[PDB]
């Protein structure tokens, strides 16, 4: 994220990273109950990978964070991948995480709920800061 | 869901 | 564009 | 990249007017946000854009993509959620 600001650490507790086997930060998540991650399609994640939960800063080593393995991805078959289109992948975890105050799931809304234009939302993430 | 036990502040 |  | 978690609060664009910046690339399971001082960018992929209702934080983006500098001037796309929500569950009730 470009011009924003450091979270408070916990807050976001359903913000899980996708990591490589050499510890990169590739891509972000969600979780949605303790079994299951809503990521993107193109992040191109495979059973390889491991979820991170609980993490705030990927350079400290005291942090109580948990490394899951990942059963199963599933690619949403209308994904488009020349267009980007339906852009969504979920993946059941192994090792189903353990819920606490810094680990928990954001909510998924009904099909008709209405987001108007003009709404203030919020994004987070450890992408780039600055390109 | 939804509801965070530490609250962000934005 | 790109993917993020 | 930043090792600490960062946070953005940003506005959600219509589609018709996301259009006056990418065109025909916004298709109807995507949603618009930002152009507002601050974007998503690589690395954020993946991850969610919420917004409060009824109390509660509710998914309503997965960043996608958007301008390949992470102009804060131009909006990102999220894939829309409630787009993709009975899909999801479709998933969860299967698996």
């Amino acid at each position: 994220i470009v011009n924003g600001e450091e979270a408070v650490p916990g807050s976001w507790p359903w913000q899980v990273s996708l990591q490589d086997k050499t510890g990169f930060h590739f891509c972000g998540g969600s979780l949605i109950n303790e079994n299951w991650v809503v990521t993107a399609a193109h992040c191109g994640v495979t059973t390889s990978d491991v979820v991170v939960a609980g993490e705030f800063d990927q350079g400290s080593s005291s942090e109580k964070i948990q490394k899951l393995k990942i059963a199963k991805v599933f690619k949403n078959s209308k994904y488009n991948s020349l267009t980007i289109n339906n852009d969504i992948t979920l993946l059941k975890l192994s090792t189903a995480a353990s819920f606490s105050q810094t680990v928990s799931a954001v909510c998924l809304p009904s099909a008709s709920d209405d987001f108007a234009a003009g709404t203030t939302c919020v994004t987070t993430g450890w992408g780039l800061t600055r390109y | 869901c939804g509801v965070p036990a530490i609250q962000p502040v934005l | 564009s790109w993917p993020w | 990249t930043p090792d600490r978690l960062q946070q953005a609060s940003l506005p959600l664009l219509s589609n018709t007017n996301c259009k006056k910046y990418w065109g025909t690339k916004i298709k109807d399971a995507m949603i618009c946000a930002g152009a507002s001082g601050v974007s998503s960018c690589m690395g954020d992929s993946g991850g969610p854009l919420v917004c409060k209702k009824n109390g509660a934080w509710t998914l309503v983006g997965i960043v996608s993509w958007g301008s390949s500098t992470c102009s804060t001037s131009t909006p990102g796309v999220y894939a829309r959620v409630t787009a993709l929500v009975n899909w999801v569950q479709q998933t969860l009730a299967a698996n």
